[PDB]
Protein backbone atom coordinates (compact mmCIF):
# COMPACT_ATOMS: atom_id res chain seq x y z
CA UNK A 1 0.00 0.00 0.00
CA UNK A 2 1.05 3.57 -0.34
CA UNK A 3 1.92 5.76 2.42
CA UNK A 4 -0.13 7.54 4.45
CA UNK A 5 -1.12 11.22 3.44
CA UNK A 6 -1.65 14.80 4.70
CA UNK A 7 -5.62 15.64 4.59
CA UNK A 8 -6.25 18.75 2.02
CA UNK A 9 -7.25 22.20 3.52
CA UNK A 10 -9.97 23.30 1.55
CA UNK A 11 -12.63 26.03 0.91
CA UNK A 12 -16.50 25.69 2.29
CA UNK A 13 -18.22 24.37 -1.02
CA UNK A 14 -15.33 23.28 -2.81
CA UNK A 15 -15.24 19.32 -4.06
CA UNK A 16 -13.25 17.17 -1.78
CA UNK A 17 -10.43 15.49 -4.08
CA UNK A 18 -9.39 12.49 -4.74
CA UNK A 19 -6.30 10.72 -3.36
CA UNK A 20 -6.99 7.39 -3.10
CA UNK A 21 -5.31 4.38 -1.60
CA UNK A 22 -2.90 3.46 -4.74
CA UNK A 23 -1.21 -0.21 -4.68
CA UNK A 24 1.74 -1.93 -5.84
CA UNK A 25 3.84 -5.37 -5.46
CA UNK A 26 7.25 -6.76 -4.71
CA UNK A 27 7.22 -9.44 -7.45
CA UNK A 28 9.58 -12.83 -5.82
CA UNK A 29 10.90 -14.97 -8.22
CA UNK A 30 12.12 -18.02 -6.17
CA UNK A 31 15.78 -19.18 -7.17
CA UNK A 32 17.04 -22.69 -7.60
CA UNK A 33 19.69 -22.84 -5.53
CA UNK A 34 21.71 -26.47 -5.76
CA UNK A 35 24.73 -27.82 -4.71
CA UNK A 36 26.46 -31.67 -5.84
CA UNK A 37 28.43 -34.25 -5.05
CA UNK A 38 29.64 -37.36 -6.67
CA UNK A 39 31.37 -40.50 -4.95
CA UNK A 40 33.00 -43.62 -6.39
CA UNK A 41 32.49 -46.53 -5.04
CA UNK A 42 35.62 -47.57 -3.78
CA UNK A 43 35.83 -44.03 -2.50
CA UNK A 44 33.51 -44.81 -0.64
CA UNK A 45 34.37 -48.53 0.57
CA UNK A 46 37.93 -47.34 1.36
CA UNK A 47 37.27 -43.76 3.35
CA UNK A 48 37.26 -44.54 7.36
CA UNK A 49 34.25 -41.90 7.71
CA UNK B 1 -61.29 33.20 -12.60
CA UNK B 2 -59.33 29.86 -11.96
CA UNK B 3 -56.26 29.66 -10.39
CA UNK B 4 -55.13 25.83 -11.40
CA UNK B 5 -52.14 24.19 -9.67
CA UNK B 6 -50.66 21.09 -10.64
CA UNK B 7 -47.67 18.91 -8.62
CA UNK B 8 -46.91 15.68 -9.48
CA UNK B 9 -46.50 14.44 -5.93
CA UNK B 10 -49.28 15.31 -3.65
CA UNK B 11 -51.74 18.90 -4.42
CA UNK B 12 -49.57 21.72 -3.55
CA UNK B 13 -45.44 23.10 -3.76
CA UNK B 14 -43.72 20.24 -3.30
CA UNK B 15 -40.12 20.71 -1.24
CA UNK B 16 -37.19 18.78 -1.76
CA UNK B 17 -33.89 19.01 -0.50
CA UNK B 18 -30.64 17.08 -1.28
CA UNK B 19 -26.91 16.28 0.48
CA UNK B 20 -23.80 17.30 -1.57
CA UNK B 21 -21.24 14.86 -0.16
CA UNK B 22 -18.65 15.97 -2.56
CA UNK B 23 -19.20 19.50 -1.94
CA UNK B 24 -20.48 19.92 1.46
CA UNK B 25 -23.98 21.71 0.38
CA UNK B 26 -27.18 21.07 1.40
CA UNK B 27 -29.83 21.93 -1.30
CA UNK B 28 -34.06 23.23 -0.95
CA UNK B 29 -36.08 23.10 -3.98
CA UNK B 30 -39.24 24.19 -4.58
CA UNK B 31 -41.68 23.59 -7.36
CA UNK B 32 -45.20 24.08 -8.21
CA UNK B 33 -47.05 24.13 -11.70
CA UNK B 34 -49.59 26.80 -12.36
CA UNK B 35 -51.90 28.60 -14.65
CA UNK B 36 -54.43 31.17 -14.35
CA UNK B 37 -57.59 31.19 -16.74
CA UNK B 38 -61.10 33.31 -16.95
CA UNK B 39 -63.95 31.14 -17.68
CA UNK B 40 -65.54 34.41 -18.47
CA UNK B 41 -63.04 37.26 -18.85
CA UNK B 42 -66.74 39.17 -19.46
CA UNK B 43 -67.21 38.90 -15.76
CA UNK B 44 -64.81 41.34 -15.22
CA UNK B 45 -63.74 45.30 -16.00
CA UNK B 46 -59.99 46.70 -15.83
CA UNK B 47 -60.01 50.63 -14.60
CA UNK B 48 -57.86 52.40 -17.22
CA UNK B 49 -56.12 55.99 -16.28
MG1 LIG C 1 -0.71 11.29 -3.01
Amino acid sequence: ASDEEFARPTGQGAEIRDDGETYTTVAWNATKLTEGSRVTDEMRDQAMV
Amino acid sequence: IHTILYAPNGQDVEIKDYEDPIRDITGVNGRLHVDCQYSQGRSSATVQY
